[PDB]
């Protein structure tokens, strides 16, 4: 059958981690570290 | 409505122990 | 006809495909939905909402042609131990959300399968149900859990009648092959309008199809465009929809304890943090 | 900050980082900062949630199975959607069974394609991050799709 | 003493001086624990669902009459069975959140292919508990979408039909379905994924974290 | 209603646990 | 004097050779055993009395009986042909309406005729046929052999 | 669908609450 | 100004003292979930009609009936006492012996009486008794609460 | 080249030059195989036991017909159920004649105290495997010695009853024991004895074989 | 003869010598002399036997279970003959048992004694082997009996 | 006598305990033993040998108290699909070793149940059944595999009428407490010797146990000893024993592949030490 | 007599691995 | 008992027959 | 039940083995080698 | 003692091998 609070928490957290990540990325991207790319 | 009342009194209450204890075991 | 249901099928409502057999009549199709809590507590009365909502200013076709207004009607499936709330466990503010509903068990002892209807479209676009929830400590047959609630609600008149006959809500076909002739309203003072329609050339096939009033005419004069053409257009502005909700009879012991639970992993999470908090201080001493 | 500077000046160490590898020679000591402390965070956290979901939302018991009766809108779980979108929207019922095959097959070889490039940051592969966003909008969209209706399902009950 | 005794024996400070020789780098934030917390749902899921294995009757004429036990008459019983599926379904969403940052990160680049694709296969093994499990209580619900995927992989022109007739050990779906599934859900698979699990992991600990962005 | 602080248990251990990483590991 | 790759790979051809085939003759039974061993039946999966579904069983006779390969055959004196249930498209049993005389499946809606024969909808190819002849007490069926006598050439099943 | 926009919502939104909730300890303690 | 021994052993016992209690907490539902939940019943284990054993059912009874805890019981107008077939040495259900009147087990040859007390043999205790008092349909079996009439003193069973 | 593709990601070189280094001492007889068989036979036990849960079915009503099925119907059937015991067999007498050649030749002595202890666990735990798979086929035979053996731990003053009651899953012996005894052959124990042999095995490879004599 | 005696020159062989390992450094190489060309004749060997003897004696399928019907000598498998026998010639029931777990529990202590002596080889140590050599009688003895009735069972019919 | 097996107990002659009620009546208790081949091929004719074994040179006591020799009798369980084999596939050397044994099936289809008795017994120490084994490939009902044989045999008279009186051949007892008097022969013409037993004193209970001729006497006057004394001795000197055999009806066909494999295993195994030994000419080359 | 060659088969097959083991590897 | 003897000889003998057996191939080689 | 041929195997290995390895055990008694005892 | 006929002849129709292949392998 159909779970709607399921449905609901993978929505929530699927964009919240790619969303997540991409910000991530973008701190990293704008200051790079100790020799690292 | 009432949950968000409990949500943030049930958070705060623990917040406070955090709070609480880390000024508790720095101060001894 | 709610109770329709009972004549035909005298022991459920609901075919193993989980059909309800409502719509072997009502062939239309518009959408209903059922509004229940997510949990309830054991013994206590609370809100079953069914909602079954259409154009409130929208006629359809009596038996006699004549433009009337529409019936809403439903069937509601609730858990094994739910039952319509005692009159006098029902608050003032709920018995006014109510109304003078006449809740129907479907059969001697089933208390948890109602029927409503006929009751007017126009003012009871939603029902509100009283229910008591049942309780699993004076009931050795009760349990606490999650449990499915099953609805299937109707708008306006049906196309079938019990007995088998058609009504005039849907449309008509032609029998074979051939041509009409005449089209004219043979009406009676203690019947009404009825329309004949004629069948001829071809080989032979005289035959002719008398049809009800209330279908519109789409068709002139002169065809014969095979059998099973729409003469009569559809009149059916009515329709029977279904919707499936889950209710939790929840235990207040099972969420007390889970509460505490939680509490203590929330606070074990937090010695162990100031814990690190601890290490962090006693390693920053010795890098150097 | 508890922190440890990568020690550059040991050749084994050098030699690990051109091969992409080495990454765990610095930083914080994982010993007992994060294994003995954040770990068990995480573990109790992960199943408090669990458990709470478990006690408001309980497992449900549905009617007993019948060979001759086929429920109405019957659904696989929310991981299996596009799948199953994929398998009815598709009338060769071949076709339908190497797209979905494609699924985890395809990702096999995305190593072997983006081994081109040496970059992980999403912003300095966007070729990558776009075609990864394109089907995971796409994954999305056929996920919808497998709650609608057949008829509706592909424009999704819009146009 | 006791550690002098062991250390004689095996060598223990040999592995506790591999431990406190790793170090975790600057660039590894919270979404690195998404595949540890996909292990703990399925450690999760391995004691639940062992758990359920003392009451749950593999049989079409036992299968549904013994999930009802559980949730109704055995200690704890509801919440085992509801942990196992709400750990179920998040091992499943916590591994699809675990993929997203290895692409995003760039961990599957060389040297981690290899890592790469058994993660692959590792998720196609964990699609096949859900299915398995599925049909498990012999519901309505499991029953058809069991009888469906089974017929699926009839297409294949060659083997396909062979295939479909070892899935559900017949022509139809009956008990030697459930049979063969609930072997694949309590037995196979748990070996299989243990393995490959395991290979996963040696390869993770020999090459280490990938580098930053 | 006892419902309703379950819910916000949940709500809570949820929003506590991200809260105590992020405390601990110095995390983002 | 020292034997060279030659036959140092010689000699593992007939080792490593032989040891293949030995393991090969014990794969073979196997996976001869994880491949399945090769009268209609009603609910229980028992007996179809004759005598007693002729009688009271749903005037208008449209009901599911379990038949060939544990698919469910409609059984519609009695005809000659059994209606098979299972969709072409993925598998759900269609019903019978006996309000349109056409079946019509509930997962999607391709629907289809009073023998079978697809109509409308997703549904690739029709409802597949049967012998439906009776011998004494249950209902014997054998597989349709000959062509079809309603769609015009050869059956899908043959 | 009720059920599922509202869990949607707060399992995207209480995660930012608990991340900025992590950041004030840390600023409380002096990071 | 360094937290000491005894700063970092008191913290321990907090955080990793915690830790211990949610595991506890977690442990306990799962060991009540092992221990297993806590009418006479015939072959099938079903129900005894009483006005069906008492006719035909081999005459000069000493049939066994699925009793308390599973135990097979003797039911010997009917008599008080019920008893016990299994054995107190190993597990053996011991059949009646009518030539010799005494029950005597087959995997030893350790024996008993008309009541079921023990008169010879390595059986260290007599067979249980129990109330086979009747009751509407079935036989309702009552434990047997008070001393024995045939030991002369408590039962093992109590 | 393949070789160098792996040798530049796991280190391949590692592993086959740690076989090749290891040498075995001239003291070492035929005697010493006995180990091994004994791995051989469980490994057997593995095989064919996974390809019995196929078709078995553990249930009191069906448990009896499912073996006849087996060994009458079943593609070879006859030949895997009787492997199976007698691998079994093999197994057990296999691992007696393992435990005289280790106590014959002193190899249980230090720093071998753990693998010898280790050992012991896993001979009860192989003796365990025999009870339970014993009473499987529900026939006479079985049903009687689980039904003696199910009453034994009832001694023990205290915990003794309750240790009876979680081995049969009541105060009888009916299905609910069928059921506990099927989780414990096909699940419990198969990850048991996979824990000490990992366990045994790696205590050998890191001390070696003992002395000579 | 393929033999490579023991470095004596190698001071970490040495130690490890000294506590009793480094014994799998010298002699004939296992690769490939024993794991690749001995191990396959020896595992071969082992499944043609159990092959072999599954064909000529086939498992047996017994009667049905009858709760109600106690078989006459019900017998548990060999290796449990000897424990099934000190089951039931003990009158006590508690004293049975313990006897029981004493097997397995005194195995675990017979390390823990016989560490007093450093001599693996069975003449070496003398009073050990004898202890052996009787349990292993009495164990014989005990299985035997367990095949008799418990009246002639523990002089095993003879006197 | 076996067939009174058939009179009291028509569906089978062994009990679910496996006891086979020959021991109903037979109370004694001698060794018995069936001896089958360890394997037989599908529709073969082998030997089954019943060995009902006693001392050739011992008598017992009869009806009339005189002493005559023993005539034994057995019955023996063979699986499903074994039976008597026809009296033209018997070789001369078995009929000769057969004798003439009348085999008498339990009832009506089951002939793998065969009674037979009485027999004398100072000749057929052994009985040598001409056994027909079953062919799975003309019988669908019939399986390749291991199967049990059970035998029940006996020896000398039994103890109990299927009446329910007791005979002459098993001891006597007494009714209560008293002394006895008179002891002689109370013989008859159309009978035979009885023996008078009186009993006396206590209170009351003055009764007489009248015992058949046969029994010993070891008691000689003026005894009380109870009720339950054995006052006639136990003149039986026949037995009842049972014994189990497995037999294995072996297919050919499973057997020839066996010896396939284990050719192939053992021609492997030569490769592989072969293999060695050209392995170790090339270490030898390398070690200087 | 087909079945007396089965058992011999038995009989050779362990006592041919025995002798392989023992040339094998020089073994005792 | 007939065929418990009968396995326990030839299962013991067949050893030494295996074992001379090996030896015996040792000695046509030159051990 | 009881299995006469595998009770069979059993005791003549058993002694086969405890024989064996006896004289192992008698053999480097007699005979040591290479710096060993 | 058909078997030990059968056993003789089966082994040394191996042993031959044995020893037939060895030479050979050894004159090649
Ligand atoms: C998992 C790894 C460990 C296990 C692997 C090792 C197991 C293999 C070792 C097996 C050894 C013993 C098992 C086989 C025992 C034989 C079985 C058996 O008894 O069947 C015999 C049966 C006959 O018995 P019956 O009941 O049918 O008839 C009655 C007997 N009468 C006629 C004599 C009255 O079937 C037979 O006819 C086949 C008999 C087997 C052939 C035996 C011939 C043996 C010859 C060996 C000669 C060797 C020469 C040297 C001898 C050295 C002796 C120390
Ligand atoms: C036929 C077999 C029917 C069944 C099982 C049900 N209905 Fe139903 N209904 C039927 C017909 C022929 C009519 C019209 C008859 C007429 O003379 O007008 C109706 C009418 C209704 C109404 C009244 C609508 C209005 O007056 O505008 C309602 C409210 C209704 N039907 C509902 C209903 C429900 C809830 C049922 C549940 C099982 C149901 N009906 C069954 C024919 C049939
Ligand atoms: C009573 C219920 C009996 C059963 C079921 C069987 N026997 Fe049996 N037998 C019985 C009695 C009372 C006698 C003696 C009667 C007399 O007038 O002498 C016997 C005798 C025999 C003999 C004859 C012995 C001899 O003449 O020396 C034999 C051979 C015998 N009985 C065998 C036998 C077998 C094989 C049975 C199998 C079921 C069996 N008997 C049953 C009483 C009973
Ligand atoms: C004589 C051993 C009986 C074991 C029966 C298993 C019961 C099910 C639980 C598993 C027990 C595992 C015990 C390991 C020694
Ligand atoms: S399943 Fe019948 S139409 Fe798709
Ligand atoms: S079991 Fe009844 S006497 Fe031992």
């Amino acid at each position: 059958m159909v779970e709607p609070l399921l449905d609901g928490l993978v929505l929530g957290l699927v964009f919240a981690t790619l969303g997540g990540l991409f910000y991530a990325a973008y701190q990293q991207y704008k200051r790079p570290n100790e020799l690292g790319g | 409505i009432l949950g968000a009342v409990f949500y943030i009194v049930f958070i705060a209450l623990f917040f406070g122990i955090a709070v609480g204890i880390i000024f508790a075991i720095k101060s001894i | 006809y709610p109770f329709w249901a009972q004549q035909t099928y005298p022991p459920t409502p609901r075919e193993p495909t989980g059909r309800i057999v409502c719509a072997n009549c009502h062939l239309a199709a518009k959408p209903a939905e059922v509004e229940v809590p997510q949990s309830v507590l054991p013994d206590t009365v609370f809100k079953a909402v069914v909602k079954i909502p259409y154009d409130t200013k929208l006629q359809q076709v009596a038996a006699d042609g004549s433009k009337v207004g529409l019936n809403v009607g439903a069937v509601l499936m609730l858990p094994e131990g739910f039952k319509i709330a005692p009159e006098e466990r029902i608050p003032e503010e709920l018995k006014k959300e109510v109304g003078d509903v006449y809740f129907q068990p479907y059969k001697e002892g089933q208390d948890n399968v109602l029927l409503v209807g006929p009751l007017p479209g126009e003012q009871y676009q939603e029902i509100v149900f009283p229910v008591l929830s049942p309780n699993p400590t004076t009931d050795k047959n009760i349990h606490f859990g999650k449990y499915a609630i099953h609805l299937g609600a109707n708008r306006g008149r049906g196309q079938i009648y019990p007995t088998g006959e058609k009504s005039n809500n849907n449309v008509f076909t032609a029998s074979a092959t051939g041509t009409i002739t005449k089209i004219a309203k043979e009406e009676d003072e203690y019947g009404n309008v009825k329309y004949q329609v004629s069948i001829q050339t071809d080989s032979g096939k005289t035959v002719v199809d008398t049809i009800p009033a209330g279908p519109e005419l789409i068709v002139s004069e002169g065809q014969a465009v095979k059998a099973g053409e729409a003469l009569t257009n559809n009149p059916n502005v009515g329709g029977f929809g279904q919707d499936d909700t889950e209710i939790v009879l929840q235990d207040p012991n099972r969420v007390k304890w889970m509460i505490a639970f939680i509490c203590l992993v929330m606070l074990a999470q937090l010695m162990l943090i100031l814990k690190k908090k601890q290490v962090e201080k006693v390693q920053a001493a010795e890098m150097n | 900050a508890t922190l440890k500077k990568p020690d550059l000046s040991d050749p084994k160490l050098r030699a690990k980082l051109a091969k992409g590898m080495g990454h765990n020679y610095y930083g914080e000591p994982a010993w007992p900062n994060d294994l003995l402390y954040v770990f068990p965070v995480v573990i109790m956290g992960t199943f408090a949630c669990i458990v709470a979901l478990s006690v408001l939302d309980p497992a449900m018991v549905g009617e007993p199975a019948d060979p001759f009766a086929t429920p109405l809108e019957i659904l696989p779980e929310w991981y299996l959607y596009p799948v199953f979108q994929i398998l009815r929207s598709v009338p060769n019922k071949l076709l339908g069974v190497l797209l979905m095959a494609s699924v985890p097959l395809g990702l096999i070889l995305v190593p072997f394609i983006e081994n081109v490039n040496k970059f992980q940051n999403p912003f300095r592969r966007p070729v990558a991050t776009t075609i990864f966003l394109f089907g995971t909008l796409v994954t999305i969209w056929l996920g919808i799709g497998a709650t609608f209706p057949l008829d509706k399902t592909l424009t999704l009950g819009l146009f | 003493n006791v550690y002098d005794w062991f250390q004689e024996r095996l060598e223990i400070q040999a592995l506790a001086d591999d431990v406190t020789s790793k170090y975790v780098p600057p660039h590894v934030n919270i979404f690195y624990c998404l595949g540890g917390i996909t292990l703990t749902c399925f450690l999760i899921q391995f004691a639940t669902g062992f758990a359920m294995t003392f009451y749950y009757k593999p049989t079409v004429t036992e299968a549904y009459a013994s999930v009802q036990y559980i949730m109704n008459e055995v200690s704890f019983g509801w919440l085992i069975r509801s942990i196992h599926r709400w750990s179920a379904s998040m091992m499943v969403l916590m591994m699809i959140l675990h993929v997203f940052r290895v692409y995003l990160t760039g961990g599957f680049k060389k040297p981690r292919e290899l890592t790469w694709i058994s993660g692959v296969i590792l998720a196609v093994i964990t699609v096949s508990f859900g299915v398995t499990g599925y049909s498990l209580p012999w519901d309505q619900v499991g029953y058809w979408a069991v009888k469906i995927v089974s017929g699926v992989p009839e297409a294949i022109p060659v083997v396909g039909v062979l295939i479909s007739d070892l899935l559900r050990g017949g022509s139809s779906v009956g008990q030697a379905t459930l049979t063969r599934y609930y072997s694949a859900h309590t037995f196979v698979l748990p070996w299989l994924i243990a393995v490959f699990m395991l290979l996963h992991f040696l390869m993770i600990r020999k090459q280490g974290i990938s580098g930053p962005l | 209603e006892i419902d309703v602080l379950g819910w916000v248990a949940l709500l809570v251990v949820f929003t506590w646990s991200i809260a105590m990483v992020v405390w601990g590991r110095n995390g983002l | 004097d020292v034997p060279d790759m030659g036959r140092r790979q010689f000699m593992n051809l007939l080792a490593f050779g032989t040891v293949t085939g030995v393991a090969l003759g014990a794969l073979y039974p196997l996976v001869k055993y994880f491949i399945p061993p090769s009268t209609a039946k009603d609910k229980l999966g028992n007996n179809v009395k004759v005598s007693k579904f002729l009688e009271s069983h749903n005037a208008g006779d449209r009901v599911l009986v379990q038949g060939l390969k544990g698919d469910p055959t409609y059984i519609v004196a009695i005809r000659d042909y059994g209606i098979n249930a299972v969709c072409t498209h993925l598998g759900c049993v269609v019903p019978w309406n006996a309000a349109e005389n056409k079946f019509k499946c509930p997962c999607h809606g391709s629907q289809y005729d009073e023998t079978g024969k697809v109509i409308r909808g997703p549904a690739p190819l029709s409802l597949a046929l049967c012998h439906a002849t009776v011998q004494d007490d249950n209902i014997v069926l054998t597989p349709w052999t000959e062509t079809d006598f309603r769609t015009g050439e050869k059956p899908w099943w043959v | 669908t009720e059920e599922m926009l509202y869990a949607a919502l707060l399992s995207f939104g209480l995660i930012f609450v608990g991340w900025g909730l992590g950041v004030l300890l840390l600023k409380i303690q002096g990071a």
